[PDB]
């Protein structure tokens, strides 16, 4: 189960807290991000990790670090 | 000057700000050098490296975030007391992607031992160039200052 809605919500919360929501299409942005290499994960596409609970946690953490400012 | 500047590209959030020195953000998520629940401040030795660690490495371009370049002014006498970790003396695995137990454990031991208030570590992106970790619980972290100096606008995914 992909659970994209949960990730979209996480992203929307981040932008509401830390940016500007007006005009922002979170599902659209997430779609691209999930299918692009993520250097923090060694260049793998995040979508390819969403088939396990572990992978879901890893992708959610990376998404959260965008806002938190921890280095990966 | 009697200080040395390190750099963050950071956002304000609900319960902490871009110029936070309490390590609140990294406490929430964890990072390469810290566990969830342990507060650490991450900064880079150049603004360029901060951009690589913040935007490029997390592929976070294109988000309408209100990002700030934050200057972290470190007293030179506190920096003089920092521990320096290098690719040469770090345990094998410190540069795993995704970050794993080796760097997280190394950072945890440094933080909990309170050996020093500051730890200089290599960037996984550019191992020859350093990031700075500040342990806000360490007594010697007193005197460090952080301020927003401008908006950070450079976003490789920006649409004109």
């Amino acid at each position: 189960v992909l659970g994209l809605a949960k990730l979209v919500g996480q992203l929307e919360d981040m932008v509401e807290e830390s940016g500007e929501t007006d005009g922002f299409d979170a599902p659209e942005w997430l779609s691209s991000w999930l299918r692009q290499p993520l250097p923090a994960l060694g260049g793998v596409n995040p979508i390819d990790l969403l088939d396990t609970m572990e992978g879901q946690a890893v992708v959610s953490r990376a998404l959260a670090q965008i806002q938190s400012g921890a280095f990966a | 000057p009697v200080t040395t500047s390190f750099w963050r590209i950071a956002t304000d959030a609900r319960t902490y700000e871009a110029d936070d020195l309490s390590g609140a953000g990294a406490k929430i998520t964890g990072g390469r050098w810290n566990e969830v629940g342990v507060a650490i401040v991450y900064a880079a030795s150049s603004r360029a490296l901060a951009c690589l660690e913040t935007v490029v490495h997390l592929n976070s371009g294109g988000l309408p975030l209100n990002r700030y370049l934050v200057e972290i002014e470190v007293p030179d006498e506190v920096l003089a007391s920092a521990e320096v970790a290098t690719p040469g003396n770090l345990p094998v695995g410190w540069d795993a992607e995704p970050a794993g137990r080796v760097s997280i454990s190394f950072g945890s031991q440094w933080a909990q031992s309170q050996r020093t208030a500051l730890l200089l570590v290599p960037s996984v992106i550019v191992p020859e160039e350093t990031n700075l970790l500040i342990n806000p619980a360490h007594p010697d972290a007193k005197g460090i200052k952080a301020r927003k100096v401008r908006k950070w606008l450079y976003d490789p995914r920006m649409i004109r």
